[PDB]
RNA sequence: GGCCGGGAACUCAAAGGAGACUGCCAGUGAUAAACUGGAGGAAGGUGGGGAUGACGUCAAGUCAUCAUGGCCCUUACGACCAGGGCUACACACGUGCUACAAUGGCGCAUACAAAGAGAAGCGACCUCGCGAGAGCAAGCGGACCUCAUAAAGUGCGUCGUAGUCCGGAUUGGAGUCUGCAACUCGACUCCAUGAAGUCGGAAUCGCUAGUAAUCGUGGAUCAGAAUGCCACGGUGAAUACGU
């Protein structure tokens, strides 16, 4: 028996599986250190578990696709949050109060005719 | 060190120091160093006399100074004497190889208001 | 704006020392969308400063900031086709922002080898209470003192 | 011996009508079929200037959508192929059969 | 456009269709690496001897309804103005105003 | 231009040059073909080449071989 | 090695649905409309972005995309052809790209995307060339094959404030490809030369969030010719006391 979670951020998707015992992590058949070589990234992936007292009581199996480092980290965190809610169903208050439960939904704005970016406008000359 | 008719710096790696010759670039430098057999991370001031002699012999296979200067000279004056389009431009001081003259052309023209 | 309300945007603590102040400092030092470069510069400079001063990085940083924070500034006004320089107070958040910006601007204009060395030297000089940032603070205080009749 | 049918159109109501007709007719004659799998749509986009002479920031943007469907039948009989080749479809649907 | 400018294109297309086969390979053996020493000298000469209007690169895409030589779309065979008119009247299947 | 294709020249000029050099003549040869390369065979004649308005005469020399005939008939007037 | 048997759970594909309404709790207010907070929820007050342009103004733009009243020429202001010009050069302006470096340049090694196009077309693997390319030659009218390697980043060296191992105009010599034909007047490649410029006077412009700044990718027009136009994603800030 396992516990499941799905996460999304920007253009990235993540699948998370949780079991009990002897904390260890694999992302795409690799360890945290080999995959994420960014301290901010590791801290984001570890935040939800540290917020609770289950740092060393569960095993995690994770897969991810799409986007970049920050987006993938956010997706993984969201997936972990959903999995923990499913598994326990009593940490919802703490997780919500921290803010991990909401789906961040700011995408890239499209380019528009007559502009050179989403909002940048060419130079002007009153003459 | 004094390899060709000129002297060359004695505190920088050889692959760069050789470039001070008029006719050797970053390709010929590496080629000459490889043919001689010296490491390219070498300061010239650490060389011996025989190594320098080998370098001189290697460098003595390309047209380097004086001769190539004369070569470009004769080329340009051959064009000018012939009197073709390129020669006319060469004497008149404007860009050959097309390019715009309504604006720019300042490398071949000079500072504003000659 | 005219009829708007400005809300606070959540900031995230720095990885090793959980310092919101240090996250803000990295942001202000940051340039061109690159954050890792700024983080490396900040950490290297802080480590060398701690080695030089024999205290904690947080303590050294806080002493530097305390020696550069301002308390009164001057704001322009137009009256009778003329300009007056009315003195006004400063809020704590603005104090912090001004201090950090002045420190970074002073550091960027020195002549050492690397930015890390520049920042370490600037922070040490500030801690000893001499340098361009403290000069600027003194000038601001003097210009505020010269205009106390227009309060 | 397996038949594969590919359907293309500019309108999804029409494509659904045609595909339902195909599947029901095929099932009426014994053979078994795997349902219609939907495949990605295609979007072709055009940008045009709307004034006759000079204005460059006035433009219109248009698109065309192409919808696609797949059906496959595995163990047929002799009469099913006859019926399928005899069938008829609407005007705006394109059908391809591969053996 | 002008009637003469329209006739020119018909002439060019006809001549290209006429001499396609001759120009194709019997003359383009110049790219052959083992043809002969100078059995391709005559190839180049008798290639340049042919009419100039038979080379496909001397044709310009014009609108089928008006003749305009600027603003051409290959999918429709028309210019931007006539594309817009037909689209609004509703005569191009599948086309509509797009937004996203 | 690319090698393994050969130089370029027009047949109606090649024939005239061949005839003149085979026989003996000195009157100028008219040409509108500013795009024909100069051959060793052509040394010692006078070719009048078009430039848009008139025919400019060029007297061939050994140093001109391998260029285009159009480099000795300029087309624009200045000062 | 999803490579094999298999499975229909999950990611994903495109069809029918549910959801957000000041609907609920408290306070202010004229028994009113509404306003300021809170709970639950992925989302809260027109949640983010787009299409959508009122009666009218400027005798505003377009007889050269098209159509059309009046005037004008018709052995010519109407056809056909080769060669030139629109690419000129003392000088003045508007929109851009690339710098003037160490938050960096050069070498070696290695993470992580989205959206598009392909029949006279896109073209793999193999051999030859230092290179742009050449010769044979599969697959693909395509969630199947081809275009097709993302870059900034990350690790280890080297350069040590010099007009430099910064910057890259301009010029000589050898070639490649498309095209009947690259002189005037094409794009690329190798060898050599190595310019101005050290953050820019009085003026002056854009931007309130996944925005500005920065790094790469694609498409129409097209035999060949983008730094311009229209699209796509990665990293990702500062400040708003007030009128």
């Amino acid at each position: 028996n396992q516990y499941y979670g799905t996460g999304r951020r920007k253009s990235s998707a993540a699948r998370v599986f949780i079991k009990p015992g002897n904390g260890k992590i694999v992302i795409n058949q690799r360890s945290l250190e080999q995959y994420f070589g960014r301290e901010t990234a590791r801290m984001v992936v570890r935040q939800p578990l540290e917020l609770v007292d289950m740092v060393e009581k569960l095993d995690l199996y994770i897969t991810v696709k799409g986007g970049g480092i920050s987006g993938q980290a956010g997706a993984i965190r969201h997936g972990i949050t959903r999995a923990l809610m499913e598994y326990d169903e009593s940490l919802r208050s703490e997780l919500r109060k921290a803010g991990f439960v909401t789906r961040d939904a700011r995408q890239v704005e499209r380019k528009k005719v007559g502009l050179r970016k989403a909002r940048r406008r060419p130079q002007f000359s009153k003459r | 060190a004094r390899i060709a008719g000129i002297n060359i710096p004695d505190h920088k790696h050889a692959v760069i120091a050789l470039t001070s010759i008029y006719g050797v670039g970053k390709t010929r430098s590496k080629a000459i160093l490889a043919a001689a057999g010296i490491a390219e991370d070498v300061k010239i001031s650490e060389l011996s006399e025989g190594q320098i002699d080998t370098l001189r012999d290697e460098v003595a296979k390309f047209v380097v100074e004086g001769d190539l200067r004369r070569e470009i000279s004769m080329s340009i004056k051959r064009l000018m004497d012939l009197g073709c389009y390129r020669g006319l431009r060469h004497r008149r001081g404007l860009p050959v190889r097309g390019q715009r003259t309504k604006t720019n052309a300042r490398t071949r023209k000079g500072p504003r208001k000659p | 704006p005219r009829r708007r309300v400005i809300g606070q945007r959540k900031i995230l603590p720095d990885p090793k020392f959980g310092s919101e102040l240090l996250a803000k400092f990295v942001n202000i030092l940051m340039v061109d969308g690159k954050k890792s470069t700024a983080e490396s510069i900040v950490y290297s400079a802080l480590e060398t400063l701690a080695q030089r001063s024999g205290k904690s990085e947080l303590e050294a940083f806080e002493v530097a900031l305390e020696n550069v924070r301002p308390t009164v500034e001057v704001k322009s006004r137009r009256v009778g086709g003329s300009t007056y320089q009315v003195p006004v107070e400063v809020r704590p958040v603005r104090r912090n922002a001004l201090a950090m910006r002045w420190i970074v601007e002073a550091a960027r204009k020195r002549g050492d080898k690397s930015m890390a060395l520049r920042l370490a030297n600037e922070l040490s000089d500030a801690a000893e209470n001499k340098g361009t940032a403290v000069k600027k603070r003194e000038d601001v205080h003097r210009m505020a003192e010269a205009n106390k009749a227009f309060a | 011996q397996r038949i594969r049918i590919r359907l293309k159109a500019f309108d999804h109501r029409l494509i659904d009508q045609a595909t339902a007709e195909i599947v029901e007719t095929a099932k009426r004659t014994g053979a078994q079929v795997r349902g219609p799998i939907p495949l990605p749509t295609r979007k072709e986009r055009f940008t045009v200037l709307i004034s006759p002479h000079v204005n460059k920031d006035a433009r219109d943007q248009y698109e065309i959508r192409t919808h696609l469907r797949l059906v496959d039948i595995v163990e047929p009989t002799e009469k099913t192929v006859d019926a399928l080749m005899r069938l008829d479809l609407a005007a705006g649907v394109d059908v391809q059969i591969s053996l | 456009a002008k009637q003469s400018m329209k006739a020119r294109e018909v002439k060019r297309v006809a001549l290209a269709d006429k001499y396609f086969a001759k120009r194709a390979e019997l003359k383009a053996i110049i790219s052959d690496v083992n043809a002969s020493d100078e059995d391709r000298w005559n190839a180049v000469l008798k290639l340049q001897t042919l009419p100039r209007d038979s080379s496909p690169s001397r044709q310009r895409n014009r609108c089928r309804q008006t003749g305009r030589p600027h603003g051409f779309l290959r999918k429709f065979g028309l210019s931007r103005i006539k594309v817009r008119e037909a689209a609004m009247r509703g005569e191009i299947p599948g086309l509509k105003k797009a937004s996203w | 231009r690319s090698l393994k294709k050969g130089p370029f020249i027009d047949l109606h000029l090649l024939k005239k040059v061949e005839k003149a050099v085979e026989s003996g003549d000195k009157k100028p040869l008219r040409t509108w073909s500013r795009r024909s390369t100069i051959f060793p065979n052509m040394i010692g004649l006078t070719i009048a080449v078009h430039n848009g308005r008139q025919h400019v005469p060029v007297f061939v020399t050994d140093e001109m071989v391998g260029h285009k005939l159009g480099e000795f008939a300029p087309t624009r007037t200045y000062r």
